[PDB]
């Protein structure tokens, strides 16, 4: 009889579980007990680069200086940029608003400031999106870095109207 | 036999001597083998009803047994050369889970699903019907309770009367009209397995009445010899006569005739076609590695039924029981020589190759065959051997009391 | 039973937490996977006790406030000097959606090509205190899914070949299954 | 049965360039002293997969058979786990003191230290080691190959200057006149497939010619338009012929009148094509091949160039003899090598132990603890590629990265981490080889060479000068050894040397000439045959059986060995012999299987003296071919001619087959009771074989058994004829020399009486004939015969015009194997996943991570068949699709590896209704033509014909 806490029983499960070895699974024999072990440092592979500029204090305000957007007109005026806004920011910064957001209503953790008051460049948000200031985490793992460049473009156009 | 088939079942067809390019092999001959013989029953007791052949009275009974112990044995091979067995029952056009996931209706295996599972059905009922008359005979008895029971439960309420005899006669005349066309039609649905592919030996279209014919000839030829050792292991030789072996031996011979036309036909279209493909396949057989098996399948099948013509060995109960025995070795190789030297050699010279069988393709078939004399034995020994109402109706009109008496 | 107590209530129901910020892959990859530990501490470095108008007649606060420590022992966070240890344990989940693995099912051109909504496949996720399989996904619910509804040619090129065509000839929008094809046993399990 | 519970572990840390389901490639290069390659490496979420090929502007090097199949021993769980001191486990620090304790010491003493190693073609690799001889007084470096090639770097070196060889253009001459050249082959690491194949495309009344003269029989013989057998003590009077025609020059060369009468020609047509002809000669003798240079200068032809040589084989057959004199004369100390094996592949390693015993701390750097290994003082745990770092320069003029691509499975060590330890320099390779990376790279440093994988250098042609070759010519003439029988050494495509001993795709891999897997054999003619009363033939179960036989040399002999009567194999009086099979340490019985012969290879040489006597038993083989010849049917390869093809119709040479009407014939593809289904829209694919560019189709296979997870098969249950293979290619012999005398014998035919006796000698080819090869797969018809019949309805057609097959209706009713009449249909018979009968890589848990997850593994019972590339042309199609764009011209071709992955251009994949593809332009030819098109089945891969003159 079928139960819910437990899975259902099977009629001769021929092509059920699997010889090969899909992602996420666990196994025994990797160097931990997951199946996802890491790439070894300093590689590359074909369609990515890795980024030249170190952690905050001093590639920080180097990277605010001197690193630009290395998009097109084309791509700029498609709608994607305000998109990945609409999911990855609004749970802290406001969607139209700066610093409103979902959560200092709720006031489940404060300190998140608007857009007028700190003076922020095209390449002082792409550093700190991959990084974060001291509050923010690592979005890399999130976004690509294709996609980075179309929220910048975004953010800029939010403070511009405030 | 049981114990090779688990074997087999339980750890894979690569155990029987298949290979690659003859996918077929002893698994389907011994099919169409056991199908061929179980033919002989339903053209005894409804082919010789439908021409009024009186002779067939005393026959009818064992004729029908032969049938539904031999239908079984090849209903075995459908399922033990399967690859994945368990999940036999998909064949069936069965709603389910999987968005109402049908079969298709244009495979022959799927008609031939339908021809063998109707035919064996519509004869069961058909041979049970005619033994409430003679179950009867045997409750009347009741030498012990125990027989008493059982007898009781095997007849149903048969009291013979005017009434019952009218309908019985009139579903019997039915139900003859019926089974002619079922022999037909289901050995025809076996035959377009072969019949309709494109491998050149294979694709014709003399097989619907070829092996039909086939069929009969190696069906009578096997009953034919269990009558032979029937009549004196039963002590019934005064039921069964030199007349009735006589006329069997005179049956086989004559579709003996028909299966040599049709080979010739076969040679002669072969000739004038301008297919090199389907020439050479008949050179194969004629030479090369099987040649033996083809050379010794026409000498049976050429020779034995010409003896017939002479009355001093068709009138001998001796020499006719021995070419029964030959006519089913023949008909065996019959089946084994059309598939196999069909498939060894065809399209594409790389692809050719050879065929042994195993001791487990050989074990099986021994199985096969003793079940059906564990059957058959089991029956003679359980079952009234010839029908009482048929006899009783002949025994004035035939005999050699109330001939002498019309004489004279 | 999970080995931590995961609220998809709490998160995607009263915090209006996006339904794509910690399931991140469905817009590329055919496996929307599980969240890394990463995306819990970005959020959760200033969260340590939870509410107090949160815990309810069968959870208390004690109860959350002893296990939100546990999601800082798999990672290895100190709630004292506020810095990293170097000690990690990862979180053995339990997977309750599965299919046998002759299907190829693909999120990627499911979600972001057709644009289906996240709670019509999963059921309403955000009203769970704990996670419950929805949907039976036995063979004949992608079959009928597929009977009636419509592909998106609006502003795909991919299909200017064809929905520019037949309109001229034959219709104005065609269905998924049976007119492109998806019905086929060489594209669903090959 | 309630069925498992199933967990999923995310990342504690994860890495940005990793996301799941989504696969990495990497760019690196390989070079393991044999065979070389420029290549990409498909990664899954943490671990290498399937071998493809790297194209970026640097496309000269695509993978063989040999490299595509190397990914097991990355996986193999027979590796040397953990370095082993005095026969102990122990630590790599216990290495590094006893290795620079004893380096002091010998220092010290005044010894002598010895690195061994193999053509380590490396600007950083070579200049670290120069590092260890500028601090090491008294170290010498050498070089030692298993199948050697000094004499034509003796030639080369003594007129140009330099140990390199030169990369001959195949694509840019006319006549190509080959004296034992084996270009297709192994010959100088033969990477000349499609420069040969590109000039075998009549595009106009153009095609290049091939003159092949050899002893034994080989892919470039069979690939050849004419064919001269003819033993070596022939073919060095040949090449003087050859000489004094091209050059003026009298040289009194004794030779055969019936050879003379086509060497002549031959020469006479080379030297007639100035520019435009290519003199190619592997006879192991510098003088030979110092004739030769002499010749290709006089010719001046373009295929002939000093501007960039080749850097892969720099050995020495003097130096290393030198070597082991001197371990065994004087005293050596610490000898170190790494990727060297005396033991088994020297002649004399006899004599090497002998000379191991008198040597302290042997250091021995490899993979698997082997005969080496065993008589040793270190075993290293050695790297296997794709868990180290590097760079190789294969030609003069490039320089290329290797990158690692998965973390070290075993505790290892990279030889040159422990030289950079024991000459006292910090950090490790990696760091050396960023330090030294700007000596090269003038471009941006990684992010545009280890992203590309390749770096472009100049280079300039080498100057020449005087030499006396009619000198050389005039010693060629004189020298003959003109004795009794003689044998002949080879390598193979699947096993080149022992570096894939236990590899399972290469042991199943069957020969493309021989068409036999699973075993080692000697070759021999049947016109020896007949002599030594040897011989095979053909049993009731359909495999073969053989008669055994002794070779016997100079003081030494086998003893057994088994024969293979190949009928044009040998010329007369010479024997094949493949050499590198007999291993037997650190491998399983399964492996351990074939025969060395390298015993055989005295002084280095090639050509041995022999006696054959014939053996007493009888051997059986996994033979995969049955029948050698065809049977005329002109049906199957329509082969003719370049001046028919040129003048005539097609009519007379591509004919289709007719059919009649109202007494009225019309082409047979028109008769059809039924109705046709719509594929007008929507992505029609075909698939595109021509026959000329079919050398051997070698590497197209294994790539193909790659994704699709095909297990393997022992030496039974092949035995049987019963082996698991999706696409095949085939081998056709003639009798009476020619295909067109196996269609007049056919054709002229009388009454019953004769027809018995043809079509019984049409099956034993005769001497000397012609080769042809023809690969077969499954091509997805349209009125498929093995549809209609199934019963449970497993197969289906798409859109797209594949045929679909699932794996889940599949109960095992063996029909569809039958109604094929190509016949191309795989049922699997026992369980090959995890039962102990099968104890593969299919078996053992470290050795299943070379299967991917988007193909299931079959188990029982269901049938597969070589299918095109569903798996990723359905994600061509989805990479298309969310973008926004519509698929390009050469994107559906790169992806599918049955043709994204063979080395000429024969196979081609694509779509048809896109009128600007690849295929489409294919399709519209003169030489359109299908198999069997009066069956009446419309497939979907069609071939071309073959142009041979
Ligand atoms: C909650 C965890 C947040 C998420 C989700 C996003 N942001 Fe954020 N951001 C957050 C805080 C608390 C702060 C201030 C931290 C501090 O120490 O002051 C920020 C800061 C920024 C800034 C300003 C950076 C600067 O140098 O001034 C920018 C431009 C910014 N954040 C952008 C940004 C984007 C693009 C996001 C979506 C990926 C996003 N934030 C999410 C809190 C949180
Ligand atoms: C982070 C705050 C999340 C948000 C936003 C969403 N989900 Fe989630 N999900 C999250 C976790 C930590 C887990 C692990 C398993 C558990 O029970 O906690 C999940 C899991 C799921 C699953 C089931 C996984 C399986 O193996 O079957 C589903 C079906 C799922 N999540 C759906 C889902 C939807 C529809 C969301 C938008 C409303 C969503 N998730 C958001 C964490 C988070
Ligand atoms: C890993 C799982 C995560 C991630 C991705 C997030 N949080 Fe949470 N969170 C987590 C745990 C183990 C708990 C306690 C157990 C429970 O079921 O509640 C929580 C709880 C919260 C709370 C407190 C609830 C309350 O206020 O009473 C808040 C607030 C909260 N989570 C918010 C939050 C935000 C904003 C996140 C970023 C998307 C987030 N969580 C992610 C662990 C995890
Ligand atoms: C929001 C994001 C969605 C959407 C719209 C759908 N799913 Fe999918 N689903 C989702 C998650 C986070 C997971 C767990 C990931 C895992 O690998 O377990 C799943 C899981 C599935 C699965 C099982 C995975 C597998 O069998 O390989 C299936 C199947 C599945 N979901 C099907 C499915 C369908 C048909 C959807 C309709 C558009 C769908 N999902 C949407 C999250 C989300
Ligand atoms: C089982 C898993 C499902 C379920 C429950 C649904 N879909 Fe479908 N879907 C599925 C597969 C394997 C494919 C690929 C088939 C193909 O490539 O032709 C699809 C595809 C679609 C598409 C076409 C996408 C395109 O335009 O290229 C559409 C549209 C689509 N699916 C819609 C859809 C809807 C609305 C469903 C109900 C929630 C649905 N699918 C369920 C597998 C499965
Ligand atoms: C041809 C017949 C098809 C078609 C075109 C598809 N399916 Fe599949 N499928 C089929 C069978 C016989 C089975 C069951 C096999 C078994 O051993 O149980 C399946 C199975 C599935 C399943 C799993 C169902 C379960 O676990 O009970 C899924 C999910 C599934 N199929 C999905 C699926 C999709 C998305 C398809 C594209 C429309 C599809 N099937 C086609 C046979 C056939
Ligand atoms: C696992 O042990 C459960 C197996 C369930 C089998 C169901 C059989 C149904 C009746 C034939
Ligand atoms: S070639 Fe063989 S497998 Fe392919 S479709 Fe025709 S019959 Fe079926
Ligand atoms: S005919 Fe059908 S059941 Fe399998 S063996 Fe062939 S797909």
């Amino acid at each position: 009889c079928h139960n819910n806490s437990a899975p259902n029983y099977q009629y001769f499960p021929n092509m059920y579980e699997s010889v090969a070895y899909e992602p996420y699974t666990e196994a025994k024999i990797f160097k931990g007990g997951k199946e996802g072990q890491l790439p070894v440092e300093g590689t590359i592979n074909r369609g990515f680069e890795p980024y030249e500029y170190e952690n905050s204090t001093a590639g920080y305000e180097l990277a605010k200086a001197n690193l630009k957007s290395p998009l097109t007109e084309e791509e700029k005026n498609s709608g994607k940029g305000k998109e990945l806004f609409e999911i990855y920011c609004i749970s802290c910064h406001g969607a139209a608003g700066n610093g409103k957001g979902k959560l200092v209503e709720r006031e489940k953790f404060l300190g998140v400031p608007s857009y007028k008051d700190r003076e922020i460049t095209e390449g002082s948000i792409f550093h700190v999106e991959t990084y974060g200031l001291n509050a923010m985490g690592s979005h890399a793992n999130q976004l690509s870095a294709h996609e980075r460049w179309l929220v910048a473009d975004y953010v800029l156009k939010l403070k511009s109207q405030l | 036999g049981l114990g090779c088939i688990i074997y087999t079942v339980s750890t894979g067809i690569g155990t029987w001597g298949l290979n690659k390019t003859v996918g077929w092999a002893w698994d389907i001959t011994n099919f169409v083998w056991w199908v061929g013989i179980g033919h002989a029953g339903t053209l005894i007791s409804a082919v010789l009803l439908l021409f009024r052949q009186r002779w067939r009275m005393a026959i009818n009974r064992s004729a029908e047994a032969m049938t539904i112990f031999s239908v079984v044995q090849a209903g075995l091979f459908p399922i033990i050369h399967m690859g994945r067995p368990w999940l036999a029952y998909w064949v069936l056009p069965i709603p389910n889970q999987f968005g109402s996931l049908w079969v298709n209706f244009n495979s022959p295996l799927l008609w031939d699903v339908f021809a063998i599972s109707t035919y064996l059905s519509v004869s069961l009922v058909f041979w049970w019907t005619g033994l409430l008359p003679d179950f009867a005979m045997l409750r009347d008895r009741a030498i012990t309770p125990f027989n008493k029971r059982v007898y009781s439960i095997l007849s149903f309420g048969w009291s013979g009367r005017a009434k019952d005899w009218q309908r019985f006669e009139e579903v019997s005349l039915v139900l003859a009209g019926l089974a002619t066309p079922l022999v037909l039609s289901v050995h025809t649905i076996v035959s377009m397995d072969f019949a309709t592919s494109v491998i050149p030996g294979w694709h014709t279209t003399i097989f619907p009445p070829y092996f039909v014919a086939g069929a009969v000839f190696s069906g009578f030829a096997m009953v034919n010899t269990l009558l032979i050792v029937m009549r004196k292991v039963s002590n019934l030789e005064a039921y069964i006569t030199l007349q009735h072996i006589e006329l069997m031996n005179i049956i086989i011979m004559i579709t003996g005739s028909i299966v040599g036309v049709a080979y010739i036909t076969e040679l002669f279209v072969a000739w004038y076609s301008g297919v090199e493909y389907e020439q050479y396949a008949f050179l194969n057989r004629a030479t090369g590695p099987y040649w033996w098996a083809y050379w010794s399948m026409m000498t049976c099948n050429v020779f034995s039924p010409q003896f017939m013509w002479f009355k001093k060995l068709r009138t001998s109960i001796m020499f006719s029981f021995i070419i029964s025995i030959v006519v089913n070795i023949g008909m065996w190789f019959e089946r084994f020589v059309i598939i196999v030297t069909s498939l060894h050699r065809d399209y594409l010279p790389s692809s050719w190759t050879m065929f042994s069988p195993t001791f487990v393709d050989i074990g099986i078939f021994i199985g096969t065959i003793g079940f059906f004399f564990v059957l058959f034995l089991l029956y003679s020994r359980t079952f009234p051997v010839i029908a009482q109402a048929e006899v009783k109706t002949i025994l004035k009109g035939t005999g050699d009391n109330y001939i002498r008496e019309r004489a004279n | 039973i999970q080995p931590i107590h995961y609220s998809h209530k709490i998160h995607a129901g009263d915090n209006e937490i996006n339904c794509k910020y910690c399931h991140s892959a469905a817009r590329v990859s055919k496996t929307a996977g599980i969240p890394s530990l990463n995306v819990c501490m970005n959020c959760h470095k200033n969260i340590s006790e939870v509410a107090e108008t949160t815990a309810t007649a069968e959870y208390s606060k004690a109860f959350y406030d002893a296990q939100i420590q546990k999601l800082y022992d798999a990672v290895g966070w100190d709630k004292t000097k506020q810095a990293y240890t170097g000690k990690t344990q990862p979180v053995k989940w339990v997977r309750i959606h599965n299919l046998p693995d002759f299907v190829y099912f693909n999120h990627s051109q499911h979600v972001s090509v057709a644009g289906v909504e996240c709670q019509t496949c999963h059921g309403p996720v955000q009203e769970f205190e704990i996670m419950k399989q929805y949907s039976k996904l036995t063979m004949g619910w992608c079959v009928d899914c597929h009977r009636k509804t419509d592909v998106k040619m609006e502003g795909n090129a991919y299909y200017e070949k064809i929905h520019a065509e037949l309109s001229k000839k034959y219709g104005v929008e065609k269905l998924t299954a049976a007119q492109m094809g998806g019905l086929e046993c060489g594209k669903c399990h090959y | 049965c309630e069925g498992p519970v199933h967990k999923s572990i995310p990342y504690v840390l994860q890495p940005e360039q990793i996301i799941p389901g989504v696969a990495d490639y990497y760019a690196t290069t390989v070079f393991d002293g044999f065979d070389f390659a420029n290549l990409l490496v498909k990664t899954r979420e943490g671990r290498p997969i399937k071998i493809e090929n790297n194209t970026i502007a640097g496309a000269k090097f695509s993978a063989n058979a040999r490299i595509h199949a190397s990914i097991l021993g990355l996986y193999d769980s027979m590796r040397l786990k953990e370095p082993k001191l005095d026969g102990k486990n122990s630590s790599w620090s216990a290495v590094d003191l006893k290795i620079k304790s004893s380096l002091a010491d010998a220092k010290a003493k005044g010894g002598q230290v010895v690195l061994l190693t193999n053509t380590l073609a490396s600007p950083t690799t070579e200049k670290l080691i120069g590092e260890f001889i500028a601090k090491n007084p008294n170290a010498k470096h050498v070089v030692y190959d298993a199948v050697s090639s000094s004499d034509a770097l003796d030639a080369f070196e003594t007129v140009y200057g330099e140990r390199a060889l030169v990369d001959y253009d195949f694509s840019k001459a006319s006549l190509i006149v080959s004296v034992g050249a084996d270009f297709l082959g192994d010959w100088q690491g033969g990477g000349y497939d499609a420069g040969y194949a590109k000039g075998r495309i009549p595009q106009n009344g153009k095609m290049s010619r091939h003159f092949q003269f050899e002893s034994n029989m080989t892919l470039s013989g069979a690939a050849a338009d004419k064919r001269v057998p003819m033993t070596t003590a022939d073919q060095k009077q040949a090449l003087v012929q050859i000489y004094n025609i091209v050059v003026g020059a009298s040289v009194p060369v004794s030779l055969d009148a019936k050879f003379k009468a086509e060497v002549v020609k031959a020469a006479q047509q080379l030297k007639a094509a100035g520019t435009k002809g290519i003199l190619v000669s592997g006879i192991e003798d510098k003088n030979a091949q110092l004739l030769v240079l002499a010749i290709n200068q006089a010719l001046a032809s373009e295929a002939f160039s000093t501007a960039g040589t080749r850097q892969i084989r720099k050995g020495s057959n003097a130096v290393v003899a030198q070597l082991i004199k001197d371990m065994n004369a004087g005293s050596v100390h610490t000898l170190i090598m790494s990727g060297v094996n005396p033991v088994y592949t020297l002649a004399d390693s006899a004599s090497f132990v002998s000379g191991l015993k008198k040597v302290k701390t042997s250091v021995a750097f490899s993979l698997k603890e082997d005969e080496t290994a065993a008589v040793s003082t270190i075993a290293a745990a050695a790297p296997h590629y794709l868990e180290s770092w590097g760079d190789v320069e294969i030609t003069k003029g490039t320089y290329s990265l290797t990158q690692p691509t998965i973390r070290p499975i075993f505790d290892t060590k990279q030889f040159q981490d422990v030289l950079l330890s024991v000459n006292g320099t910090p950090g490790n390779f990696y760091d050396y080889l960023k330090a030294n990376s700007g000596a090269i790279i003038a471009g941006s440093s990684w992010n545009k060479v280890l992203h590309d994988g390749i770096f472009v250098v100049g280079s300039a042609a080498l100057a020449g000068g005087s030499y006396d070759f009619a000198g050389a010519a005039s010693l060629l003439s004189k020298a003959k050894s003109s004795g009794e029988l003689e044998l002949v050494l080879y390598t193979k495509t699947g096993m080149g040397d022992g570096q894939h001993a236990n590899n399972p795709w290469l042991q199943e891999f069957p020969d493309p000439i021989t068409r036999v897997s699973w075993d080692n054999y000697v070759t021999v003619s049947n016109a020896d045959a007949k002599k030594f009363n040897l011989s095979n033939e053909i049993v009731a179960n359909g495999g073969l059986n053989g008669s055994y036989a002794t070779i016997t040399t100079a003081d030494g002999n086998k003893l057994e060995n088994v024969p293979v009567i190949v009928q044009p194999g040998q010329a007369v009086g010479t024997v094949g012999l493949a050499v590198g099979y007999g291993r037997k340490a650190a491998l399983k019985e399964e492996m351990q299987v074939g025969i060395n012969a390298y015993a055989l290879y005295k002084n280095f040489n090639s050509v041995q003296s022999i006696t054959l006597a014939k053996a007493n038993g009888e051997h059986e083989f996994a033979c995969v071919q049955g029948q050698k010849t065809l049977m005329g049917r002109g049906d199957i390869i329509k082969e003719t001619t370049l001046e028919i093809f040129n003048t005539q119709d097609a009519k007379h040479w591509n004919e289709q087959p007719m059919v009649s009407l109202d007494h009225q014939e019309v082409e047979a593809t028109t008769v059809d009771l039924w109705e046709s289904f719509d594929r007008t829209t929507g992505h029609h694919f075909n698939l595109s074989i021509d026959l000329n560019a079919c050398t051997g189709c070698g590497a197209c296979v294994i790539a193909c058994h790659a994704e699709n997870n095909v297990p393997v098969v022992g030496k039974a249950e092949v035995r049987r004829s019963r082996d698991m293979h999706w696409l095949r290619i085939d081998r056709y012999y003639s009798s009476e020399s020619t295909f067109e005398g196996d269609n007049e014998r056919k054709e002229g035919i009388a009454g019953l009486s004769s027809s018995l006796s043809t079509f019984n000698e049409m099956e034993k080819p005769g001497d000397n004939p012609q080769v042809a090869f023809q690969p077969v797969m499954c091509q997805h018809c349209n009125h498929a015969p093995c549809e209609t019949v199934c019963p449970v309805a497993a197969t289906s057609h798409g859109r797209q015009g594949q045929n679909h097959m699932a794996y889940n209706r599949c109960v095992g009713t063996r029909y569809c194997a039958n109604n094929c009449p190509y016949k191309v249909r795989r049922f699997n018979w026992f369980l090959y996943n995890k039962n102990s009968e099968f104890d593969y890589h299919m078996n053992d848990d470290l050795g299943r991570m070379v299967l991917n997850p988007d193909v299931n593994v079959r188990s029982r019972g269901v049938m597969e068949k070589c299918s095109f590339c569903i798996q990723s042309t359905q994600a061509v199609i989805l990479e298309a699709k969310r973008q926004g764009r519509v698929v390009g011209k050469d994107e559906f071709n790169n992806a599918c590896a049955c043709s994204a992955a063979c080395s000429s251009g024969a196979m081609v994949f694509g779509d048809v209704n896109d009128k600007e593809s690849e295929v489409a332009k294919l399709a519209e030819s003169e030489r359109m033509y299908h198999l069997l098109e009066h069956v009446g089945t419309k497939p979907n891969v069609f071939y071309h014909v073959k142009v041979r003159n």
